[PDB]
């Protein structure tokens, strides 16, 4: 059971990274920030889609 | 392959098999309520989950004097979905009966379906707060279980204490601190509650926190002593 | 009529007016209680408690009945004060710096929901909070005193402020009004009282407010105000932490000569003196200090380890015996000298140890008179009783209970005398 | 004096000699037993018609007001022009006070030791007023009222 | 259904399967104490048409 | 001002005449008039909180709330303007020509613009829009009416040609 | 998108097997276990065995 | 010495002995619970009076 | 104005809930539409649930609280679907929304604050 | 329970075997499933049948 829980955590991690990358391809105006800990992430412009 | 072990209380068995388990002698075999499994040894035996049943958190929490037995009559205030109350019907078996009450109507329909199947449960589908509407149909219960999230547990249980409790009887309340107050500490809220019941004639005996099952729930076991 | 009190605990205590007991502890269901107020027609009392919640406890059908009725819709801010408008609206001020308007209405689906939230312009280097709310009936307004030191008149329809004032400097602490709504009195923590007026035709016609006058009369700081305005007299009473009471007039707040009701009123004696070995003895809260004199020196100390009531009625006769009595139990001692020290020994008897004693005096060293809390006179000899001639209960005795109880008694060598506040002086031989 | 019981097999009125002082004696005696049941056992039981529709309308109008069979008890509830009964319910006391009989019934006073006493007692009337295991009739009545109360 | 049951129904059940087995008494008392749904007219006619088809 | 404070200063004196206040956070505000008689007329101040609680005050007597209402929808309100008569951009030159404004515009955070008729909005008191413009994709920051009341110019501030 | 689908499917698989495991399992409890009595001498004389 | 007998005043006064896993406290007296309104809240009253006599106003 | 939908917000909570919606839309951390809300609820990664309170008919949103209770996730009503739609950033009248899990946000703090507020409300 | 489940599942409900094989092997998901036997889908044709 402990093994299964740890496996689940790993899988959800990979799924979330893949999901953000998949959303990175549609539309909008994207903006790249580096969180000063060293993270790479994005932020969209204040822009309601039609 | 699996062996049994009887418990301190009647009807309660610990199944020592591929994993230890908490189980009760079934009333009727081969019929599920909430998708649980089974085990036989022929005798048919039904599990409880200490997660989804609060009294199951009590038994494997360990309570000395639970006032259930086979041939008696118990009251159950708060039987939503009917799971633990059908299980209590199981442990009182054929001769004893339970009177369950409930107010919200989706578990109302669920419990009344379990009442269609199982006989020993008799359902009352009212707001608990006015016991006249069921003193027309209930008489002289033996023991009482109360799991109602309303904050005036003391008022409602003192009301059913004056109306239906057997003398020198047994009562079990459950307490959710994060529902009654949601800011301060567990034993503090618990001491305040049992102060309320002490002033309302209920002589408590013990209480117990359900740590690795619930988030700061406890249960208070007490008696009704020389009172009407 | 009844008297409810909220302590710093989590209960209300509805007291016992005829006796002076806690008639009922009603525990509220939700945490530490901060403030209380009761509705119009005295029908439903309401408490505001630190979990963020407003509890409605309705009282109907005589005294002692305290049943939970309602919870209001709750939020994360501790409620500091409350005030009812009618059977319909509970106004509450809380330390989110803001004032919420809750609905308590019968037969309308908005029962239970807060339906307005008005806000205060906050301080800077603090975390300000609303201290008191009061409802003004005639011009349908609410007033609030808040901890920046300001007085703000909102109007209750449309929940919006009409007037604002930076009256007195530190945090406001109490407000009150006259009845027909011409003067509103505010009182701070910097010993100042300000009177705000509407009374002229022009300020009525615009319903403006203008602060007429101010005054400082206290020593340390002001804690509570109350107003009264009736055909016999028109006055407010202010109570100040400089532990004393002051009295002012309502029509003439700039004019009326104030009265300073003093620190101690000697209706409760704390000390006693006797010529047997030149003793003065003082009982305080749970402590009995004695002195002998002739200069002086102290003798004893009775930190009564058992119980925690204020020592109500104390006594020592000629010789070294001590009675001290509470409305709960008693405590009786034999005392003894050795010189600069004394010695005390507790006696033992269940009758004295259970019974309740309002007043007590000595006949001899041996037979004393016990005034029970229930108006019963025992005699004990160191369980012999005596009948009492009843007084009539009138309609005022029905309304106000405690007028018929035994107020005072005097006993000399033989004849005792008993007095109840209805106007009865009575003679006993015992 | 009269004592009301709304049994799950019927509706009964009983006699009792004088009230409150009798309640003092009762709570100090635990008169819930067959002794006091025999002591003031029977005046008139009326078993309800075994028709769950009449039963549903019965206990519905019992939770609401006085019943038609209750007026069939009221035809000889009385021996004096005000004859005090003990009910366990406020609104029902007030209804039988403010409808056509207008006479006295003690309100919801301390007499619940009394009603729970005859509630411990009525099991010892199991061959007495309605001669069966009444709990089965209770189970049937409860399922009828539940299936009526919820729509289903 | 478990309702429209009478003494001549018990007699014709005796002319049917039996009464002397006591099953007639058992089914009428379980018909008094039964808690399943009193089926309506259409479930009734449908289980009727079902039974008739099976007997044919 | 700060939170709901709108202050009002008499101009050619430099004096403080009067201040009114709503709660929440004042985003915007504008002016309308109402004639009564031969050269007598009351001015009404209109203020929009962020949530969409429109207040309407008057200013002849001191600050007395005429009324409130709530715009339909309206999550982030960020400009209001009245139009169709006299205003802050099309003012009159002598007292007789002051005419009541007819159309009322609320420009939101989305790009939506709710557009109301006053003559029945004031009546129904939580009214429905005459219409709902939904063209742009960014914030609004400029809403201006014609002199005569036909044309509504709306303008963003975040992208080109908006 | 199909990759996110596949990873999501296996994650739900592992989640459900973990839930069936936690349902079929059995832990042990350890909470505040208080006991009341009426005398302080009897309290000080209390023994769980006795 | 007398410091430890002050602590034994605490010992004779206290009402909770732990027995390893278990714990026993007893029921307070009926006359106390009935003829006293219960004790105040130290934390809350301390908070309110601290807010009154903070240093932010130069009282005294 | 809709008495079937029980746990309903007030003014201040309404404002803060729609603001945190606005930040959610600017960060792409939330899912719209009632069907996708139920999807991410069965997959159980939703932080919490917002529902509108004036969708006619009311059952289209009312199928949510059953599962919300069964997984013990807080849900809260806001009384204008058009308002929630413009808050989330789509022209059509949105009636349902869910805020999803991302512990790498910069909106973590406000999410948790409004979460406990909705919780203590929902007790 | 059928109410509790959402819309895209209801578009699926039938062809679960083809679904899970297709998702485990990373191919195209199936569109109709069980809703092929409706009169409306009988009116439509092709990619219109998908929509």
């Amino acid at each position: 059971v402990k093994q299964h829980l740890q496996r689940e955590t790993q899988l959800k991690q990979v799924q979330q990274r893949m999901d953000a990358q998949r959303e990175l391809l549609k539309k909008g105006s994207k903006k790249k920030i580096v969180d000063s800990s060293g993270k790479i992430s994005f932020k969209w412009k204040k822009q309601r889609k039609r | 392959k699996v062996v049994i072990e009887p418990h301190r209380h009647a009807g309660v068995y610990i199944a020592r098999g591929k994993e230890d388990l908490l189980v009760t002698k079934n009333m009727a075999p081969g019929e599920s309520v909430y998708g649980e499994k089974r085990i036989s040894v022929k005798v048919e035996y039904r599990v409880w989950n200490p997660f989804r049943s609060k009294l199951a958190a009590g038994i494997m929490g360990g309570l000395d004097e639970l006032f259930i037995a086979p041939g008696k009559k118990v009251l159950y205030l708060g039987a939503a979905s009917g799971t633990s109350v059908s299980h209590v019907s199981d442990v009182v078996g054929p001769e004893g009966v339970v009177y369950a009450v409930e107010f919200s109507h989706r578990p109302g329909r669920e419990l009344i379906s379990m009442a269609k199947k199982r006989p020993n449960i008799i359902p009352i589908i009212e707001d608990a707060r006015h016991p006249q509407k069921y003193r027309m149909l209930i008489g002289m219960v033996d023991c009482v279980f109360a799991d109602v999230a309303q904050p005036d547990q003391a008022r409602i249980i003192a009301l059913n204490s004056h109306m239906f409790l057997k003398d020198q009887g047994g009562v079990v309340i459950s307490i959710k601190a994060n529902c009654i107050d949601s800011t301060v500490d567990a034993e503090t809220v618990f001491a305040r509650e049992v102060q309320k019941l002490r002033e309302e004639r209920i002589k408590p005996l013990e209480q117990l926190t359900l740590e690795p099952y619930e988030r700061d729930h406890c249960i208070v076991v007490g008696r009704y002593m020389r009172s009407g | 009529l009844r008297l409810f009190s909220i302590g710093g605990s989590t209960v209300v205590t509805e007291w016992d007016l005829a006796t002076g007991l806690p008639l009922r502890n009603y525990d509220c269901n939700s945490g530490v209680i901060w403030s209380i107020s009761i509705n119009d027609s005295q029908d439903k009392l309401s408490v505001g408690c630190d979990n963020g919640t407003v509890v409605l406890i309705d009282i109907s059908g005589g005294p002692g009945v305290l049943e939970h009725d309602t919870i209001l819709m709750r939020q994360e801010a501790r409620v500091l004060t409350l005030a009812w408008k009618k059977d319909d609206f509970v106004i509450g001020g809380c330390s989110d710096g803001r004032i919420r308007i809750w609905s308590a209405q019968k037969n309308d689906e908005n029962m239970g929901r807060l339906l307005h939230t008005m806000k205060v312009d906050k301080a800077k280097k603090e975390s300000t909070l609303v201290w008191s709310v009061i409802y003004l009936p005639r011009t349908d307004q609410i007033a609030s005193g808040d901890s920046t030191g300001s007085i703000k008149f909102w109007d209750f329809q449309f929940a919006t402020l009409n007037q604002s004032f930076k009256a007195h400097d530190a945090d406001v602490l109490c407000l009150t009004t006259d009845t027909d709504n011409n003067y509103v009195f505010s009182a701070g923590v910097d010993r100042k009282i300000f009177q705000f007026s509407q009374n002229t035709n022009k300020s009525q016609k615009n319903n403006r407010w203008v602060n007429s006058s101010n005054r400082l009369l206290h020593g340390n700081d002001i804690r509570a105000i109350c107003a009264y305005q009736s055909k016999g007299a028109d006055f407010l009473v202010s109570g100040g932490v400089e532990k004393t009471l002051v009295i002012n007039s309502l029509t003439s707040f700039s004019n009326g000569n104030y009265r300073k009701m003093p620190t101690v009123e000697p209706y409760s004696k704390n000390v006693l003196v006797n010529k047997e070995q030149r003793l003065v003895v003082s009982w305080s809260e749970s402590t009995v200090k004695i002195w002998t004199m002739g200069n002086y020196k102290l003798v004893c100390k009775l930190t009564l380890k058992d119980d925690q009531n204020i020592s109500t009625c104390s006594l020592s006769p000629d010789g070294q015996v001590l009675v001290v009595g509470r409305p709960s139990t008693t405590k009786v001692f034999h005392l003894q000298p050795v010189g600069n020290k004394l010695k005390v020994t507790k006696l033992d008897n269940d009758l004295l140890l259970r019974t309740s004693t309002k007043l007590v005096k000595f006949i001899d060293n041996s037979k004393i008179v016990i005034c029970s809390c229930e108006d019963d006179v025992f005699i004990v000899d160191l369980p012999q009783e005596v009948e009492l001639l009843e007084v009539t209960s009138t309609k005022s005795s029905i309304k106000v209970p405690y007028i018929n109880r035994i107020n005072h008694l005097e006993v000399d060598q033989n004849i005792a005398v008993i007095s109840r506040g209805c106007g009865v002086v009575d003679i006993l031989d015992l | 004096a009269y004592v009301l019981t709304e049994t799950s097999a019927g509706y009964a009125l009983l006699k009792a000699s004088d009230k409150i002082y009798k309640s003092s004696s009762l709570i100090q005696d635990l008169d819930s037993s067959d002794k006091v049941l025999k002591e003031f056992k029977i005046a008139a039981f009326s078993k309800f018609n075994s028709a769950a529709n009449a039963l549903e309308e019965a206990n519905s109008i019992i939770e609401g007001k006085v019943s038609s069979q209750l007026e069939k008890l009221l035809e000889e509830i009385k021996k004096d022009k005000k004859s005090t009964l003990i009910v366990s319910e406020t609104k029902l006391a007030n209804a039988i006070n403010k409808l056509g009989l207008n006479f006295n019934v003690v309100s919801d006073a301390v007499t619940l030791d009394i009603y729970r006493a005859i509630k411990e007692y009525l099991p010892e009337l199991l061959p007495g007023m309605s001669d069966n295991d009444l709990s089965k009739m209770s189970l049937g009545l409860a399922h009828s009222i539940g299936r009526h109360k919820l729509k289903f | 259904d478990k309702a429209s049951l009478n003494d001549d129904s018990l007699h014709d059940l005796a002319a049917l399967l039996n009464e002397d087995s006591g099953i007639a008494q058992r089914v009428i008392d379980n018909a008094r104490i039964s808690m399943g749904q009193d089926i309506s007219e259409t479930d009734m006619e449908n289980v009727c048409v079902f039974a008739q088809r099976v007997a044919s | 001002g700060n939170n709901g404070w709108i202050n009002i200063l008499h101009s050619t004196s430099g004096l403080w005449l009067m201040g009114c206040k709503i709660e929440g956070v004042i985003t915007d505000f504008c002016i309308d008039y109402q004639p009564i008689s031969r050269g007598k007329f009351r001015t009404i101040l209109i203020a929009v909180n962020a949530y969409g609680e429109v207040w309407e005050f008057d200013l002849n007597k001191n600050g007395h709330v005429i009324r409130r209402w709530k715009d339909q929808g309206g999550v982030g309100i960020t400009k209001i303007q009245v139009g169709g008569g006299t205003t802050t951009t099309c003012p009159a030159l002598q007292i007789s020509k002051i005419k009541q404004n007819r159309w009322l515009a609320v420009g939101s955070e989305s790009g939506f613009v709710n557009l109301y008729d006053r003559n029945n909005a004031m009546t129904s008191s939580t009214p429905t829009p005459v219409a709902a413009l939904d063209q742009l994709t960014t914030t609004i920051s400029n809403l201006q009416f014609s002199p005569d009341g036909q044309i509504l110019c709306m303008a963003s501030r975040a992208v080109k040609d908006a | 998108t199909q990759d996110s689908n596949y990873v999501r499917t296996l994650r739900q698989i592992e989640l459900k097997k973990l839930e069936k495991g936690a349902k079929q399992l059995m832990f042990k409890s350890s909470g505040n276990h208080t006991i009341f009595v009426d005398s302080r001498e009897k309290m000080n004389e209390f023994t769980p065995e006795k | 010495i007398k410091t430890k007998k002050r602590k034994t005043l605490k010992n004779l006064r206290k009402d909770s002995v732990k027995r390893g896993k278990f714990r026993v406290q007893l029921l307070s007296t009926t006359q106390d619970s009935k003829t006293l309104p219960p004790k105040k809240e130290s934390s809350i009253i301390r908070s309110k009076d601290r807010w009154l006599n903070r240093k932010a106003l130069n009282k005294g | 104005p809709n008495p079937k939908a029980f746990p309903l917000a007030d003014a201040a909570l309404t404002q803060q809930i729609l603001d945190v919606v606005q930040q959610a839309a600017n960060l792409r951390q939330l899912k719209k539409g009632a069907n996708e809300a139920t999807k991410t609820l069965n997959r159980g990664i939703s932080e919490f649930i917002i529902m509108a309170a004036d969708c006619e008919p009311i059952e289209i949103l009312l199928h949510l609280p059953l599962l919300c209770e069964d997984k013990n996730v807080p849900y809260v009503f806001v009384p204008s679907r058009v308002a929630l739609g413009r808050a989330c950033g789509v022209s059509r009248p949105v009636i349902a929304a869910s805020i999803t899990t991302n512990d790498a946000s910069a909106i973590k703090t406000q999410i948790y604050a409004v979460k406990d507020k909705i919780e203590t409300l929902l007790i | 329970s059928l109410a509790k489940s959402p819309a895209s599942t209801i578009q699926i409900l039938g062809a679960e075997k083809a679904l899970f094989r297709a998702l485990k092997t990373k191919h195209d998901t199936p569109k109709y499933g069980l809703l092929y036997h409706a009169s409306l889908v009988g009116q439509a044709t092709g990619k219109n049948k998908g929509k």
